[PDB]
């Protein structure tokens, strides 16, 4: 997260880090078996772990459980980046308290303007890397489609929008990828890609959660 | 345990600078630039006559927030360090005399102009070795079916290009 906060340890309870070995992606918690990430964040033999605020070391708040399903969207096209999302089935229910809670489902699309709550443990430098070991917060608003088309000619799709700022630093960044995007109370957004970080008329670019509802409340009643 | 993974098991830091070297230590070096034919500053991209020198850093780059490089993403590959005429220190694919040729542009590139890589991995040796295509959007799916490989001219410039038999095995290493 470029531009951002320190959220608060374990002030964005839904906050998960996929971990193989290390850190490489967030998600979001859903439901006691069920956490939603990028598409582009798959990978074999993830172990997600809830609780996390200093991810290097072990504070005594988290949970680590590994994935026993990870349900890449269909649609998925690495290419035009279209259809970012994933969903990954714990093998263990998850121990829910005031550190460890889910996120709401958006059962209507955000409108532009509304303010979001973007987290993650990736990159917080321009032009140059200093990963975090805490969670990073920042607060930005959802933006216009056809702003968002003019920042990205030809590659913003009905299921992507942009948050963030056309002036440019402020944005998540590398690491932060497959993280939540908290609007109103609901997950509107997927931290999926970018032009470069918080650089000036390329904000960043999430996967919009409101039109894949439907398939995840599905994929969670049948899996 | 994803894909892209430098010349020492480590794995390949989206936006990170890295050495692109031949596979086989024939040939040539790292990549650079270099001024061919009639342009008015190095504005080719060329692999090192010398087979020992690491070439220019190369920035590679893709479009997803993910500290690693995706399976199967498009790339853009860029000079760490580019020649100051080029509005742009990332690479591009334009018609020249010779056909498709990788090169650096004097006008700024959008996304799509400049996103037109992707790597192959080569289980051979297992060793870390890959082969890099060139992709174009042709219509809501683009086509990698294309490789990029050399071209010695007349003064023996090894020119990256587009290429159908004569693809290029790299092997990256971290700058
Ligand atoms: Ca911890």
């Amino acid at each position: 997260i470029v531009g951002g906060y320190t959220c608060g340890a374990n002030t964005v309870p839904y906050q998960v880090s996929l971990n193989s070995g290390y850190h490489f992606c967030g998600g979001s918690l859903i439901n006691s078996q069920w956490v939603v990430s990028a598409a582009h964040c798959y990978k074999s033999g993830i172990q997600v772990r809830l609780g996390e605020d200093n991810i290097n070391v072990v504070e005594g708040n988290e949970q680590f459980i590994s994935a026993s399903k990870s349900i890449v969207h269909p649609s998925y096209n690495s290419n035009t980046l279209n259809n970012d999302i994933m969903l990954i089935k714990l093998k263990s229910a998850a121990s829910l308290n005031s550190r460890v809670a889910s996120v709401s489902l958006p059962t209507s699309c955000a409108s532009a303007g509304t303010q979001c709550l973007i987290s993650g443990w990736g990159n917080t430098k321009s032009s140059g890397t200093s990963y975090p070991d805490v969670l990073k917060c920042l607060k930005a608003p959802i933006l216009s489609d056809s702003s968002c088309k003019s920042a990205y000619p030809g590659q913003i799709t009905s299921n992507m929008f942009c948050a963030g700022y056309l002036e440019g630093g402020k944005d998540s960044c590398q690491g932060d990828s497959g993280g939540p995007v908290v609007c109103a109370g609901k997950l509107q957004g997927i931290v999926s890609w970018g032009s470069g970080c918080a650089q000036k008329n390329k904000p960043g670019v999430y996967t919009k959660v409101c039109n894949y509802v439907s398939w995840i409340k599905q994929t969670i009643a049948s899996n | 345990d994803d894909d892209l993974v430098d010349a020492e098991g480590n794995l390949v830091e989206n936006g990170g600078t890295y050495y692109l070297l031949p596979h086989i230590w024939a040939h040539g070096g790292g990549i650079e630039t270099a001024k061919t034919g009639n342009e008015p500053c190095p504005l080719t991209v060329v692999r090192s006559p010398n087979e020992v020198s690491k070439g220019e850093p190369i920035r590679i780059s893709s479009q997803f927030r993910s500290l690693f490089i995706p399976r199967g993403s498009l790339v853009a590959l860029g000079f760490a360090n580019p020649p100051s005429c080029a509005a742009s220190p990332w690479w591009t694919v334009v018609d020249s005399p010779q056909g498709p040729a990788v090169k650096l542009s004097q006008q700024k590139l959008p996304e799509k102009d400049i996103l037109v890589f992707k790597f192959e991995k080569v289980s051979h040796s297992n060793i870390h070795v890959y082969k890099l295509l060139y992709c174009q959007h042709d219509e809501e799916d683009v086509k990698c079916d294309q490789y990029i490989g050399i071209h010695r001219d007349r003064n023996g410039n090894r020119r990256l290009v587009v290429t159908e038999e004569n693809p290029l095995e790299l092997v990256l290493l971290k700058a």
